[PDB]
C-alpha cells in the first residue's frame, strides 16, 4: 500500500511571507527604503521626508522622460510580457470625429479635449 | 611591452587603486571580476548581448553620476535582479544622490526591463593603494 | 464602472505603506510581474494556444488529400514531415507554410 | 497604551498605522508617555528598540528624556542620549 | 531483406519521418524544413543593437542635461574654436 | 548614428533578409527536391533569380558588435580581438582568465 | 558623515533582522574587519570600508547556519512525507514501472528561453511491463536503435514538440501506440 | 500560513539531481555547504558529487596590426558540482527547489535540475 499524498498548492508569495515571519524588524537598523551609507542616513523625520519626497521626484522624473519618449524602448526583452513596464500612452491615438474617440480620450482623462470634440 | 591594463610608473606621485594598479594578468589570481554575469560559462546563449548592456551601463552610470564614481562600479546579475553597486564619493547632496539613483533605478530597470536596483556606498575620497 | 474603480485606487493609496524590508520589495516585485515566477519552468507563459501535441505533428486534417499516389502528395509527405520535426515553429504558420504551396500548386 | 501597541503588533495593523507624520507622532507621544510614567531600565529599553528603527525623536521628546532621566536620578546615562541626539 | 525494409518503413510510419523510400536529396528537404533557415534564427537578426535607441535617448538625455558624456563635450568645445578660426 | 556605413549597410542586409526569408526558404526547397520536373523546377529558378541579392545569407559578415572589424570576430560575444582583449584586461568579463597550462 | 552601526552594534543581536536579502558587502552594516588584497610589502591586507574586492565577493553574508534553522523553522509548512515505498530500486520500479527526464536549465537574466529545456525520453523496463513475448519480440524489431542488451531499459526520445507537456504527451503516446502495433499481429509474420 | 492541500496525489520525484556550474569552486562548495546543511535539516537524501572541470582555451593575437608569432591565450574554468537528491516529494522538491533558487549564487551560478518524476503506466 502506497500513502501517497495530495499535493498542497500555494501562491507565489506566501513562502517570502514565511521569510519576512522568519525576519522579524531589526530594532537597530533603519527602514530599508533608505541606503545603508551613514553619510546616506536621514538624522531627522525632516530629513527622511526630504529625502523620500526627492525619490519620488525622481521616480516621476523617469516616467516623465519614459511617457515623452517612448519610442526608445518598444523593445521588450522580458518574457513574459510586463503592461507596467510598457509604456503608457497619453495622446489619442484615434483622430476622427468618433465615438471610439470619445471613450479613448474619455479613458485618457482629457477633459477639454473629451468636452471640445464632444 | 605588455601595457594591457597596466599603469606605469610615473615618479612616484601618483593615487591608485588596487583595481588600476593590479595587471592583467591578476585577473583572477588576485583582483576578481568588475561584472558577474553568468553568460560566460560552458552552457549559455545571450552572452553577447550581457556584454553589450555592460559596456552601456559602464557608461551610462558614468555619465549620469559625473566625477563622484571613486573607481570603476560592480555590475552584479543574478536571476533578474540586476546589481549595480557603486563606490561613489561624499562631493555632492544626498539629495542629489538619491534622485539620480532612483532616476537610474527606474530607468535601467524600463530599460532592460528587469528590477534594477542600485546600491550607493559613500567614500569621504578615491582611495590609494599605492603611489607610483 | 469608474466609482468602484476610483474606490479600488483609493482603497489601494490608504493601504500603500514604505516596503521597509528587502523580502517586501520582493513581494511588491511578485504582484506587479517585475521579478520571474518561481519554481520556473523555463516555459512561463507561451501556451501556443493548447495546441495539445496532434496539431503540431499530425498534419492530416490541414494535408487535406490529393490523389496520394502523386509527387506533389510526396511533396506533402517530405513537408510534413519537416513540419512535425520543427519545434521552433508553431501549427499556425505549419499551416501557412502548407497553404503556400497548396496556393502555388494551383497558381501552376 | 500598551493594550494599543499590542493590538499593533497582533497582525498587519503596523500596515494600519499608515504615514510617515502619523507615525512619527504616533511614537512620539507613546514614548512621550513611556518617560513619564515607566521604570528607566524599560524606558532605555524602548529607546534602543524604536530609535532610531520606528522613527526620529522630536525635540520635546528629548527634553521629557531629560525630565525623565532627572527623575530617575540615572545621570551617568547623559552622554549616550547626547551623542544619540548630535 | 523486403522484411527488414518494410519494418523500416512501418517504424517510420510509427515516429513520424518519411514513410517511403526517399534519397537523400530529398531527405535533405526534410530536414530544411525541420530546421530553421539560416537567416530567421534569434542571433542572425538580433547580432546587431539598434544603436538608434541608444544613440539618439543619449542624445536626448544629454541634451536635457541628465548625461553628461565628454566626447559630445571634446567635439562641443573643438568645433566652437574651429568655427572660431576656420 | 551607427559605427559606419559598412555596420549600417551590413544591418539593412540582416533586417531585410530576416523579412524575405521565408519565400527563399519555399523555393529552395524546391531547388534541392529530386521529385519535380525540370521546368517546374526552371520556373522556380527564375523566381529566386528574380528574387533581390540582399536577402541571400551569403552577404551575412559577421563583424563585431562594437566596432566594424570583418576578420577577427569571435562569435560567442560578436567581439573583435583587441575590444575582446581590452573587455577581458580590464576585467570587466567574467571567467575569462590568462591561459597558463 | 555617521559613526556607524558597525560599533553601535552589540553581541546576541539577530543576524537574519539584521540581513534578510542577497546583498552586496555594505562595510558600514558589516560588524567585521575583513581585510582583502595582496598587501603591499611592508603593509597589510586593504582595509575593510572601501574595498571593490569584498564589494565583488559573491557575499555569502546572508546566510549563516541558525539564520536557515529559523528559514526552515518557516518552510517546514511546505512539505509531506513519503510512503513506504523503501529504498529499494527493485521494490520502487514494482510500484511504479515507467521513468521520465522531463527538465529545465536555469539562466539568468532578461529571458528564460533555453529551448533545449524541453528535452524529454522515457525509460521504460520490459520486466516491468511484464506482458511481451512474441510482442517483446516485435517490439525490439520496431526499436532496434534502443534497448542496449545489458539492462532491459527502453528508452524514447522527444525534442520534436516545442512545449514540454505535450513532449510528455508524445512520450505516453509513443509508448501506448509502440504497444498496440506490437500487439497488432501482422500478415506478414510467418514468413520471416 | 496559508497551506491550502487541494486534489491530486503526488508527482513522485525520485532523484532531482543539480549540477551547479561555476567559474568559482569556492562559491561552489560554500553553496554545497549550505544545500547539504539545508536537507539535512529538512530530513532529504543529498550526496555530493565533483564532476571535472572544463577548461575552454582559446587563441587572440597580441598586436593590432602585424606580430602573430606573439600571441595571447586566454582560458575558462567551468567547474561542475553535483547535488543528487534521491527521495524528495514534489512539494518538498519545489519548496527546496524555490529556497536555493532564490539563493542560488550569482553569474558564477548555474542550477541544471534533473527531476525524474516516475508515474504508472498507460
Ligand atoms: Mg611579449
Amino acid at each position: 500500500e502506497v500513502v501517497i499524498p495530495k499535493k498542497k498548492t500555494w501562491d507565489k508569495v506566501a513562502v517570502l511571507q514565511a521569510l519576512a515571519s522568519t525576519v522579524n524588524r531589526d530594532t537597530t537598523a533603519v527602514p530599508y527604503v533608505f541606503q545603508d551609507d551613514p553619510y546616506l542616513m536621514p538624522a531627522s523625520s525632516l530629513e527622511s521626508r526630504s529625502f523620500l519626497l526627492a525619490k519620488k521626484s525622481g521616480e516621476n522624473v523617469a516616467k516623465f522622460i519614459i511617457n515623452s519618449y517612448p519610442k526608445y524602448f518598444q523593445k521588450d526583452i522580458a518574457e513574459p510580457h510586463i503592461p507596467c513596464l510598457m509604456p503608457e500612452y497619453f495622446e489619442p491615438q484615434i483622430k476622427d470625429i468618433s465615438e471610439a474617440a470619445l471613450k479613448e480620450r474619455i479613458e485618457l482623462r482629457k477633459v477639454k479635449a473629451s468636452v471640445d470634440m464632444f | 611591452k605588455n601595457r594591457a591594463a597596466r599603469v606605469r610608473v610615473s615618479k612616484g606621485d601618483k593615487p591608485v587603486t588596487y583595481e588600476e594598479a593590479h595587471a592583467p594578468h591578476y585577473i583572477a589570481h588576485r583582483k576578481g571580476w568588475l561584472s558577474l554575469h553568468t553568460g560566460n560559462l560552458d552552457g549559455e546563449d545571450h552572452a553577447a548581448e550581457r556584454t553589450v548592456e555592460d559596456v552601456f551601463l559602464r557608461k551610462f552610470m558614468w555619465g549620469t553620476f559625473p566625477g563622484c564614481l571613486a573607481d570603476q562600479l560592480v555590475l552584479k546579475r543574478r536571476g533578474n535582479q540586476l546589481e549595480i553597486c557603486a563606490v561613489v564619493l561624499r562631493q555632492l547632496s544626498p539629495h542629489k544622490y538619491y534622485f539620480l539613483v532612483g532616476y537610474s533605478e527606474t530607468l535601467l530597470s524600463y530599460f532592460y526591463k528587469c528590477p534594477v536596483r542600485l546600491h550607493l556606498q559613500t567614500v569621504p575620497s578615491k582611495v590609494v593603494y599605492k603611489y607610483l | 464602472s469608474l466609482w468602484d474603480v476610483e474606490f479600488a485606487k483609493q482603497l489601494a493609496t490608504v493601504n500603500e505603506q514604505p516596503l521597509q524590508n528587502g523580502f517586501e520589495e520582493l513581494i511588491q516585485w511578485t504582484k506587479e510581474g517585475k521579478l520571474w515566477e518561481f519554481p520556473i519552468n523555463n516555459e512561463a507563459g507561451f501556451d501556443d494556444d493548447g495546441s495539445e501535441f496532434h496539431e503540431h505533428i499530425f498534419l492530416e486534417k490541414h494535408l487535406e488529400s490529393f490523389p496520394k499516389q502523386g509527387p506533389i502528395r510526396h511533396f506533402m509527405e517530405l513537408v510534413t514531415c519537416g513540419l512535425s520535426k520543427n519545434p521552433y515553429l508553431s501549427v499556425k504558420q505549419k499551416v501557412e507554410h502548407i497553404e503556400w504551396f497548396r496556393n502555388y500548386f494551383n497558381e501552376k | 497604551a500598551y493594550q494599543v501597541h499590542g493590538l499593533l503588533k497582533t497582525g498587519d495593523n503596523w500596515k494600519f498605522i499608515g504615514p510617515d507624520q502619523h507615525r512619527n507622532f504616533y511614537y512620539s507621544k507613546f514614548f512621550d508617555l513611556i518617560c513619564l510614567m515607566e521604570q528607566i531600565d524599560v524606558t532605555l529599553k524602548w529607546y534602543e528598540d524604536l530609535i532610531p528603527s520606528a522613527y526620529f525623536p522630536h525635540s520635546q521628546t528629548m527634553i521629557h528624556l531629560l525630565q525623565a532621566l532627572d527623575v530617575a536620578n540615572r545621570l551617568e546615562v547623559i552622554p549616550k542620549i547626547w551623542k544619540d541626539s548630535k | 531483406s523486403e522484411y527488414a525494409f518494410r519494418m523500416s518503413r512501418l517504424s517510420a510510419r510509427l515516429f513520424g519521418e518519411v514513410t517511403r523510400p526517399t534519397n537523400s536529396k530529398s531527405m535533405k528537404v526534410v530536414k530544411l524544413f525541420s530546421e530553421l533557415p539560416l537567416a530567421k534564427k534569434k542571433e542572425t537578426y538580433d547580432w546587431y543593437p539598434n544603436h538608434h535607441t541608444y544613440a539618439e535617448l543619449m542624445q536626448t538625455l544629454r541634451f536635457l542635461g541628465l548625461y553628461r558624456d565628454e566626447h559630445q563635450d571634446f567635439m562641443d568645445e573643438q568645433k566652437r574654436l574651429k568655427k572660431l578660426r576656420g | 548614428h551607427y559605427v559606419d556605413w559598412r555596420m549600417w549597410r551590413d544591418v539593412k542586409r540582416r533586417k531585410m533578409a530576416y523579412e524575405y526569408a521565408d519565400e527563399r526558404l519555399r523555393i529552395n526547397s524546391l531547388r534541392k527536391n529530386t521529385i519535380l520536373p525540370k521546368i517546374l523546377q526552371d520556373v522556380a529558378d527564375e523566381e529566386i533569380a528574380a528574387l533581390p541579392r540582399d536577402s541571400c545569407p551569403v552577404r551575412i559578415r559577421n563583424r563585431c558588435v562594437m566596432t566594424s572589424r570583418p576578420r577577427g570576430v569571435k562569435r560567442r560575444w560578436r567581439l573583435s580581438r583587441i575590444v575582446f582583449r581590452h573587455l577581458a584586461d580590464h576585467g570587466q568579463l567574467s571567467g575569462i582568465q590568462r591561459a597558463t597550462w | 558623515a555617521l559613526p556607524p552601526r558597525t560599533e553601535k552594534m552589540a553581541v546576541d543581536q539577530d543576524w537574519p533582522s539584521v540581513y534578510p536579502v542577497a546583498a552586496p558587502f555594505k562595510p558600514s552594516a558589516v560588524p567585521l574587519p575583513v581585510r582583502m588584497g595582496y598587501p603591499v610589502k611592508k603593509g597589510v591586507p586593504m582595509a575593510k570600508e572601501g574595498n571593490l574586492e569584498l564589494l565583488k565577493i559573491p557575499n555569502f553574508l546572508h546566510l549563516t547556519p541558525v539564520a536557515i534553522k529559523k528559514h526552515c523553522e518557516a518552510l517546514k509548512d511546505f512539505c509531506t512525507e513519503w510512503p513506504a515505498a523503501l529504498d529499494s530500486d527493485e521494490k520502487c520500479e514494482k510500484h511504479f514501472p515507467i521513468e521520465i527526464d522531463s527538465t529545465d536549465y536555469v539562466s539568468s537574466g532578461p529571458s528564460v528561453r533555453n529551448p533545449r529545456a524541453r528535452v524529454v525520453v522515457l525509460r521504460v523496463k520490459l520486466s516491468s511491463l511484464n506482458l511481451d513475448d512474441h510482442a517483446k519480440k516485435k517490439l525490439i524489431k520496431l526499436v532496434g536503435e534502443r534497448y542496449c542488451k545489458t539492462t532491459d531499459v527502453l528508452t524514447i526520445k522527444t525534442d520534436r514538440c516545442p512545449l514540454r507537456r505535450q513532449n510528455y504527451d508524445y512520450a505516453v503516446y509513443l509508448l501506448t501506440v509502440l504497444y498496440h502495433e506490437s500487439w497488432n499481429t501482422e500478415e506478414w509474420e510467418k514468413s520471416k | 500560513p496559508v497551506v491550502t492541500i487541494s486534489d491530486e496525489p503526488d508527482i513522485l520525484y525520485k532523484r532531482l539531481s543539480v549540477l551547479v556550474k561555476g567559474h568559482d569552486k569556492a562559491v561552489l562548495d560554500s553553496y554545497e555547504y549550505f544545500a547539504v546543511l539545508a536537507a539535512k535539516e529538512l530530513g532529504i537524501s543529498i550526496k555530493v558529487h565533483e564532476p571535472p572541470r572544463k577548461i575552454e582555451r582559446f587563441t587572440l593575437l597580441q598586436s593590432v596590426h602585424i606580430y602573430k608569432k606573439h600571441r595571447v591565450q586566454y582560458e575558462m574554468r567551468t567547474l561542475y558540482r553535483c547535488l543528487e537528491l534521491e527521495h524528495l516529494t514534489g512539494s518538498t522538491a519545489d519548496v527546496y527547489l524555490e529556497y536555493i533558487q532564490r539563493n542560488l549564487p550569482e553569474g558564477v551560478a548555474m542550477e541544471v535540475t534533473k527531476t525524474q518524476l516516475e508515474q504508472l503506466p498507460e
